[PDB]
């Protein structure tokens, strides 16, 4: 009954694995990346990284490694995901079309296994023919590399030993050895196998077990010429080659344990390290020494090289650069001088890849633009405290603002030989033309003496011969460069008056009356070489260059009033290149040849708000390409303005829609402007690259932003950010930070680094009388206020000592007016396994200050706290408790209701409350004004871990939980026993692949009513650990119906990397169980419908029976569903 | 069966006969879940009286089953099985009242006043228990006032067996000699709580004199109505027992009940008098 | 404290050693079976504890003598309300020892019973001699992956393993819950869902009511650990029910937890309101536990719970060796102040030399659990 439909409105940003080698051909050097199902493959070049390529990975990946085997001319991948579907990738390029096609794939999954408690490891081997994978304990899985065992079949061997922390293959040896450091209740130690396929066992290795530091973590398998293993302990490291061994006490390396490795020579001689911390320390090995030409250690010196982000999956590109991969920060690309020692780092960062993850608490608010969501959310762990305030849309900033009385046309003039930078901004009034001279900072109107002012310009610019044409709706008269005087003023022989004055480069061609004529500006003088007239009169005359030449147009499109149509002819004749049958009524508004990426497009937009999208052939004819986007509900203009070495055309209209191609299919970024009329670009000398944002309003001028799909803003707040609220009318935001301060022998504690809280702009601390050892960590909680256009930190509140904030609401209560703050600590000692007395305290923010003119004290810790009609619902440990804010601004509890479980989740929707806890026990409880009390009307129980819940509607109920799936509940209304009454039913299964911290009702579009509704009903985002940011929207049961008897039908032609089916990767995953998908759509999988081949579409499509306005119309053509497909793709 | 505890024979262990009466047999015996002495009652109600004399006795089983009191024999359960009432109480095997009273008529020695309202007072207590709360005993004599090692007194035989026997009032002159019967229930004009202080009265000329009020050698049931409706009785000695000791005695033995005093007047004397003698 | 309390599991009292069973025999989970139902049988047999049993009807010792030769396992329906023999979940357990003794010319057998799996009845038929078969669907034990499990990183994982214990339980959850950064839910919450931690905290309390190791003596399993508590908790009835349904043993050890934490008094279940022992006053003379299921020389138990010092009794009997549970040791009969139920025995030392002198013998059948001051008594989890 649920019949939802899954999006992603952003694809994950935060890595899980880093390789470096040549994936494409012989002679690159790739840096292969996957985000979380993101396998983005790159190029290292001297211009830094090139993208390439980026797959769908249906699936969680894991493991991801480069290896080459013998008889390969470019290395292969190994793709192992979470889910343990295992393939072997080959990159091959034919051409143009980039297919990362699969050698091998399979699942490498057994019946019966615990997942080990370190994870899980995958390495290979350096001669290509071992893949070793540790997946469940005592028991090694390993796969023969070769040409029959294409499905990746598996040997195992029994492991004897349990616990394996670090396996790792070792370098020179004549069979694969595997040397891992293991925990025993004698010790740590290192012992090691000589695997074997010809008897599919294990052998004696080459030494014996070693006593070694009490927290080895890893190995790291030296390659030749010194051979053996190092073994890196948060203590010391060690050599372990047999009878060598060498062991270096490094005091520097005590302050964190040590996590992420990598190989900065191809001979070993140097190695990265990386803690937790995310700083880097230089491992150099030295051969000094030197037997009889042979060479092997002499000293393990580290080196401390710099702070770099939080670091995950190190990587050495070549000329000293690395990609710190990271997880809870900014993924980095630094480059390590030797020589720089600037203050005691060997490092400066070059690049930055945004990284949304770890989401943990938003809210879709509306920063700026009204009707319109820009999400806001918390992100960052530890030092790497971000908010990520995405928007859809790409706005401009007005550096400029002139009001002008509705400003009906505006063009760039340059009357300045040799300038090569816009001097005049000449002006179109309902009668008049204003020409203004604007160098620098220039606003005042000079009329030029080779340009008329009493006339509505139409076409103000500057052509080449030497010649400035100021074509007026009177007459062209063309001016002057350096004289500026008439040289001629081609005039209507019977006194016409021309609709447009439409011109290219080296031609004018207006439509006087009904008549279309061409009239170039030869030098120094101006004549006409064609005179004809069409069939119905030119509204739209569009005479501009095409590509090349760059001194005449090969082909011409116009719009005839008493027709509406796209009539195309030849500039210096008239016979006619194409007709265009779509079109009607309302006649166009503008027609311009477009060339985004050197493709010609033609979109005619109407006057009505149609833009038949559509393209042009300038050698001869013209095609159809029937295809109207929106771009508004009111008349408009195209015009185009490169700025960026590309087309760049944008179509003004009442909201500003831009035509912008990704790579050769146009993405409508409807951009962020008040109402654009006409558009001009003022390349002025102060202006770079910037705009003339002609409105109806005031003329302002300034620079467009990019052409992003998602923009997205960030801030740093350098700890760690934990909840967020909106709170409209103070016009501020609350979050809740946790920096974490050292307790030295000072009484005190002092801070790490400066942060958000530490370096607020006003501080204060809770003083509240209701009630240790040296280099000891503890957390401080504060809440941060930061306003929602600067985004500074305005006021940090300090709370008690050992006090923990679990809970932030934003809400104004009972009969008071004004809003209020409310955040509820819990104070949480370590003796005290279970809190035992929280609090409630109650802030508003008024006047720049923050205050408690309320404070409440409670026996326990409260975990969530909602707005219930006027008054706060706080759940205090395990008793979901209301309470009545009454008018001496003091809580006094109403009703209390004492839980089975505890109420760690709360979401309510008008008289109805939704309680759960950490372990998937929801519950739903009504509240009776008529009595005053709580009541229950269904309980389902289940153990599972649960992430975070929200209810759809009045029956329905959503949440996140354990193994990566989200789940649906549902109670129903017919129940003719009151046991089915007291059961919350599930029709949701899904496996969304990430990890939910919270929901949040709203949408990041432009809310549009569209007369006849729209398929999706009510929006809820939430946010992931990596920041897979998506909506799930509820549909009609006939809607749902088709969408998966389709989305069943696209799996059937288009494949995937891995040959992995879309039923496996989005089944319900449990540690016992395993259910299909049913209840819920893939708007990812649907929307990738669209880029799919045209052939390809006729096999999507063959019995669908999609229309049920009465008929089924079994054909449904393919338009159909691009009808609807295409609709979806709106409400992100 | 633990499920329903004291209120099943299986759970019961007879070990012998202590009492047998016109109607109901008293034994002492155990339980094998527990072991406590205790005083087992069975009587054969299908046999003796109709359906509507069984109502009335459930009833009165009832009242008697909130009566708990340390000077009162505590009520276990009552129930019916084999086509038996049968009510388990406490169990006091030390010995009754009337055991004492013999013992000093073969010593020949008179009981000292202060011993007689050490346990009188006590006794008063038990019967203000059940005067209390609408409940009369109807069997107030020596044989049912126990005494433990301790000297603690309890009140047993509350009226259980008089109840079967209210259709067999010309059977009384055949089985013992009632010494203790009030002129309202030899007059046949009904019991009332003026018979219970009527029966104490002729009990405290008892524990005195070790003899009955109205007793006599090859005395018949008519001579007993006439000494009894005149109140003859020997007058106590006045040297080994005070005013107060033969005042109370006088109008408890009245032939008019009305005369005769509320519990509260006797358990107040009671009181009073044992602690002067206590520190006497 | 000299009691040897190897001694109640050893089960002296029956006479000779029963006859030892080695195979062990368990059902699918899920599956739908029937087993027997011990007529008899009222007590909330715990699975993992051991429960003796005698029987003196004849088609009791009839239908164990038909289990014998077959798969040994029969129910324990937990009746809710014993009167109507209304049952809705039950126990599967096993029998282990058993030892048949012609006594008196009748056949009276003496069987000990192992509980292993939960179970859902869904039918209650009785066949025409009297003995209950009983519709089995078991209910699975839940296992679950720790709550760190799905937002643990793939590098972090190397520092999970580790090698004044306040010290060394603070470096606990400090490097297996360092993840909660992530989450939304701070570091000691997630301890509090995780197995590991609860018997820590359950041990912290047992020791104040034993003296035993807890290395030896208390599994490391939390599904044996979570049973074990349950079964010699000293507890009523509903309070015991309540956790035979629970599915995930992280729930059950929280529940015992709060259990074991509010239900500091403890009240005669005739009376609701006549206290009679504590939760402090509880001390352990058996390897069971202070409870430990002793049989009444008629087929009848007496889990007992032995405490220093018991009010609100009233002595009754002398002191007679019979059948003294406790080796040594007669007893004084006790029941209670106001209801005249039977409370439990006082115990005596007739040796002076051995300890302890005098400690209550109090059947659990007679206890209520009840938190101080005037609330409702709730379980969370
Ligand atoms: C079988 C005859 N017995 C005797 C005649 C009946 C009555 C009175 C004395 C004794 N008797 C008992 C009744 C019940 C029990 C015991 C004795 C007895 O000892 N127990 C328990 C509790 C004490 C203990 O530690 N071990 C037991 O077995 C009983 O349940």
């Amino acid at each position: 009954m649920s019949y939802n439909y899954v999006v992603t409105a952003q694809k994950p940003t935060a890595v899980n694995g880093c390789v470096t080698g040549h994936f494409t051909s012989a002679e690159d050097l790739n840096l292969l990346i996957a985000k979380n199902t993101r396998l983005e493959i790159y190029v290292v070049t001297a211009e830094g990284l090139r993208p390439v390529k980026e797959v769908g990975m249906y699936g969680k990946i894991a493991v991801m490694e480069l290896f080459r085997p013998k008889g390969e001319s470019k290395d292969l991948l190994f793709i192992l995901t979470a889910k343990y579907n295992a393939c072997i990738l080959e990159y091959k390029q034919s051409g143009e079309s980039i297919d990362i096609i699969t050698r091998a794939h399979g699942n490498v999954q057994d019946r019966i296994g615990r997942p080990s408690e370190t994870g899980i490891i995958g390495i290979i081997d350096p001669e290509c023919r071992m893949i070793g994978l540790r997946l469940y304990d005592g028991l090694f899985k390993v796969i023969p590399l070769d040409r029959d065992n294409k499905e990746l079949k598996a040997f195992n061997i029994r492991l004897e030993e349990l616990h394996v922390i670090d396996v790792k293959f070792l370098y020179g040896c004549q069979a694969p050895t595997i040397c891992f450091v293991y925990q025993d209740p004698q010790g740590r130690h290192v012992k090691t196998y000589e695997v074997s396929l010809r008897e599919k066992e294990f052998n004696k290795g080459p030494w014996k077990q070693e006593n070694v530091e009490a927290e080895a973590s890893m190995v790291i398998a030296v390659p030749e010429p010194f051979g053996g293993a190092i073994i890196i302990g948060q203590e010391s490291i060690t050599y372990h080659n047999g009878d060598k061994y060498l062991a270096i006490a490094p005091p520097i390396i005590k302050q964190s344990t040590i996590v992420c490795h990598n190989r900065v020579d191809p001979n070993g001689s140097r190695y990265l390290l990386g803690d937790m911390e995310g700083r880097l320390f230089m491992l150099l090995l030295e051969k000094e020494e030197q037997m009889d030409g042979t060479v092997t250690l002499k000293d393990l010196r580290v080196e401390l090289l710099g702070e770099t982000s939080i670091a995950e999956c190190l990587t050495y590109l070549d000329n000293g650069v690395v990609f710190v991969g990271s997880r809870l920060g900014d993924s980095q690309l630094v480059k390590l001088n030797v020589d720089s020692n600037e203050q005691g780092s060997y490092v400066v960062a070059m690049e930055t890849f945004t990284n949304l993850g770890p989401i943990v608490d938003m809210c879709v608010v509306d920063l700026e633009r009204q009707g319109q969501g820009q999400l806001v959310t918390c992100s960052g762990a530890f030092k790497e405290g971000s908010l990520r305030i995405i928007r859809n849309g790409i706005g401009i900033h007005e550096h400029a603002s002139i009001d002008l009385p509705g400003i009906k046309g505006l063009w760039p003039l340059r009357s300045d030989p040799n300038r090569e930078t816009d001097d005049t901004l000449v002006l179109s009034f309902v009668g008049q033309t204003r020409v203004l001279m604007l160098n620098g900072e220039e606003v005042e109107e000079t009329e030029l003496m080779g340009f008329v002012d009493d006339q509505q310009t139409f076409f103000c610019g500057n052509v080449a011969h030497q010649q400035l044409i100021q074509i007026t709706s009177a007459s062209v008269r063309l001016v002057s460069q350096e004289p500026k005087a008439l040289v001629s003023e081609w005039k209507e022989p019977q006194a016409k008056n021309i609709s447009v004055a439409s011109c290219n480069s080296s031609q004018v061609v207006v439509a006087v009356g009904r008549a279309l004529y061409y009239l170039q500006i030869h030098p120094q003088e101006l004549r006409q070489i064609s005179h004809t007239e069409m069939e119905h009169e030119v509204a739209c005359l569009d005479i501009t260059p095409l590509g090349d030449s760059n001194g005449l147009s090969p082909l011409c499109a116009i719009g005839l009033w008493t027709d509406i149509s796209a009539r195309i002819l030849k500039l210096p004749s008239f016979e006619l290149l194409h007709k265009e049958m779509l079109g009607g009524e309302i006649i166009p508004r503008s027609i311009l040849m477009t060339t985004f990426e050197s493709s010609h497009y033609l979109l005619c937009a109407l006057g009505d708000g149609a833009l038949f999208y559509f393209g042009l052939n300038i050698e001869t004819g013209l095609l159809s390409d029937r295809k109207k986007v929106t771009l508004g509900t009111q008349p408009t203009v195209l015009r185009t303005f490169r700025s960026l070495s590309t087309t760049n055309v944008f179509a003004c209209s009442d909201r500003p829609t831009v035509i912008y191609s990704s790579n050769h299919k146009l993405v409508f970024s409807n951009v962020n402007l008040k109402e654009v009329n006409y558009m001009c670009p003022l390349n002025s000398d102060g202006y770079p690259d910037s705009l003339a944002l002609a409105n109806n309003s005031t003329l302002t001028i300034g620079t467009i932003d990019e052409i992003q799909k998602l923009h997205i803003r960030t801030v740093p707040l350098y700890e760690s950010p934990r909840k967020i609220c909106y709170q409209e009318v103070s016009q501020c935001f609350g979050v809740l930070s946790s920096r974490i301060e050292v307790q030295d022998t000072s009484g005190g504690t002092t801070a790490l680094r400066p942060s958000a809280s530490t370096q607020a702009l006003s501080s204060s601390v809770s003083s509240s009388k209701l009630f240790t050892s040296f280099g000891e960590e503890v957390e401080v909680h504060n809440l941060l206020i930061i306003d929602q256009h600067t985004f500074e930190v305005l006021h940090a509140h300090q709370f008690l000592q050992n006090e923990y904030a679990l809970s932030l609401v934003s809400c104004k209560l009972g009969k008071d007016p004004n809003t209020y703050f409310i955040v509820g600590t819990a104070m949480v000692y370590p003796e005290e396994a279970e809190p035992k007395q929280g609090r409630i305290v109650v802030f508003q923010y008024s006047d720049g200050k923050l205050q408690t003119v309320a404070e409440k004290e409670v026996k326990g810790a409260v975990y969530s706290m909602v707005e219930f009609n006027g008054k706060l619902l706080a759940s205090i440990n395990s008793t979901v408790r209301l309470y009545e804010w009454t008018t001496e601004k003091e809580l006094r509890t109403e009703c209390n209701h004492y839980n089975n479980i505890m109420a760690l989740y709360l979401k309510t929707k008008g008289d109805f409350i939704l309680v759960g806890d950490l372990m998937r026990s929801v519950l739903l409880l009504a509240y009776k004004p008529m009595e005053g009390n709580f009541e229950e009307i269904a309980r389902d129980f289940n153990p599972n871990w649960m992430s975070a819940v929200e209810i759809l509607d009045d029956d329905n109920f959503l949440g996140a939980e354990n193994a990566f799936n989200l789940f649906v509940c549902q109670k129903d209304s017919a129940a003719t026993t009151d046991e089915e009454r007291q059961h919350l039913q599930e029709v949701g299964l899904f496996h969304l692949g990430e990890f939910v911290n919270v929901f949040c009702h709203g949408s990041l579009v432009m809310q549009n009513l569209g007369e006849t509704s729209t398929p999706t009903q009510g929006s809820v985002l939430f946010g992931t650990v990596n920041g897979m940011i998506g909506l799930v929207t509820s549909l009609s049961e006939s809607w749902y119906n088709l969408l998966l008897d389709m989305q069943n039908r696209l799996n059937k032609v288009i494949k995937s990397v891995g040959k992995i089916e879309h039923s496996f990767w989005r089944s319900f995953h449990t540690e016992r169980k395993t259910e299909p998908a049913t209840g819920f759509i893939d708007g990812d999988l649907i929307e990738s419908f669209l880029d799919i081949s045209r052939p390809k579409m006729q096999e999507v499509v063959a019995n669908l029976q999609y229309d049920d306005g009465s008929g089924m119309k079994r054909e449904a053509t393919a338009d159909d569903l691009i009808k609807v497909v295409e609709e979806l793709t709106r409400i992100h | 069966r633990p499920d329903m505890g004291y209120n099943t024979l299986a759970n019961f262990r007879i070990e012998k006969k202590i009492g047998r009466g016109q109607f109901s047999e008293v034994y002492r015996a155990a339980c094998l879940l527990d072991g406590v002495p205790v005083a087992l009652k069975k009587v054969q109600i299908f046999d003796l009286m109709d359906a509507k004399a069984r109502a009335d006795c459930i009833k009165e089983i009832d009242l008697l089953k909130q009566l708990n009191h340390p000077n009162v024999i505590k009520y276990y359960a009552s129930f019916i099985e084999d086509n038996e009432l049968n009510i388990v109480l406490e169990l006091a095997d030390a010995g009754d009242l009337s055991r004492m009273i013999k013992h000093f008529k073969k010593q020949k020695r008179l009981i000292p006043e202060r011993t007689v309202w050490k346990y009188f007072v006590q006794l008063c207590s038990a019967l203000e228990h059940m005067h209390s709360r609408r409940v009369m005993h109807r069997d107030i004599k020596p044989a049912n006032v126990f005494i433990t090692a301790t000297g603690v007194v309890k009140l047993g035989d509350l009226g259980l067996g008089r109840f079967f026997s209210s259709k067999t009032t010309a059977a009384h002159s055949l089985v013992g000699t009632p010494y203790y019967m009030s002129p309202e229930r030899i007059h046949e004009n009904g019991y009332n709580f003026k018979s219970d202080i009527w029966s104490l009265g002729c009990l405290l000329y008892e524990m005195a004199a070790l003899q009955s009020p109205f007793y006599g050698d090859k005395m018949n049931l008519y001579s007993l109505c006439k000494k009894i409706e005149q109140c003859d009785y020997p007058p106590l000695p006045s040297d080994h027992y005070s005013e107060e000791l033969r005042q109370l005695v006088n109008m408890c033995i009245n032939p008019d009940p009305e005369k005769r005093p509320d519990v509260t007047y006797v358990y107040d004397v009671a009181k009073r008098m044992h602690a002067c003698t206590a520190s006497s | 404290i000299n009691f040897d309390t190897s001694l109640p599991t050893s089960h002296t009292y029956l006479g000779a050693d029963m006859e030892e069973f080695h195979g062990r025999t368990l059902h699918d989970d899920d599956s739908c079976q029937v087993i027997p139902v011990l007529p008899q049988v009222m007590m909330i047999l715990i699975p993992g504890q051991t429960l003796p049993l005698q029987l003196f009807h004849p088609q009791e010792v009839s239908m164990v003598r038909n289990l014998i030769q077959k798969d040994r396992t029969f129910a324990v329906l937990a009746y809710s309300n014993v009167q109507e023999r209304e049952a809705q979940f039950g126990t599967t357990a096993e029998i282990y020892a058993y030892r048949e003794e012609q006594d008196f010319g009748i056949e009276i057998v003496k069987v000990k019973a192992i509980g292993r799996q939960r179970f859902k009845v869904l039918e209650l038929r009785t066949q025409s001699d009297g003995i209950q078969q009983a519709k089995v669907q078991i209910l699975p034990e839940c296992v679950l992956p720790s709550t760190m499990s799905a937002v643990q990183l793939e590098s972090l994982n190397k520092c999970q393993i580790f090698p004044c214990s306040y010290k060394w339980w603070q470096k606990y959850q400090k490097r297996k819950f360092h993840c909660a950064n992530l989450t939304s839910w701070p570091r000691w919450l997630y301890s509090l869902y995780d197995a590991e931690t609860l018997m820590d905290r359950i041990k912290k309390q047992l020791r104040e009511w034993d003296e035993n190791l807890k290395d030896d003596s208390l599994p490391s399993n939390p599904i044996d650990f979570s049973y074990r508590v349950a079964a010699c908790l000293p507890i009523d009835d509903v309070l015991r029910i309540q956790l035979l349904k629970i599915g995930s043993a992280i729930q059950r050890l929280r529940c015992e937890l709060d259990i074991m934490n509010k239900c500091t008094s403890l009240c005669c279940k005739q009376c609701q309101e006549t206290e009679i022992t504590t939760k402090n006053e509880i001390f352990s003379l058996s390897l069971c536990g202070p409870m430990a299921a002793y049989v009444n020389p008629h087929g009848y138990v007496h889990e007992t719970l032995t405490v220093y010092k018991a009010c609100n009794l009233n002595l009754i009997g002398r002191p007679s060796t019979e059948h003294s549970w406790f080796p040594g040791y007669a007893w004084t009969v006790a029941q209670c102040k106001i209801c005249a139920s039977h409370i439990g025995w006082k115990f005596t030392a007739t040796k002076k030399d051995m300890s302890p002198q005098k400690f209550w013998g109090l059947t659990r059948s007679a206890l209520l659990p009840t938190i101080p001051d005037t609330e409702d008594e709730i379980s969370p989890d």
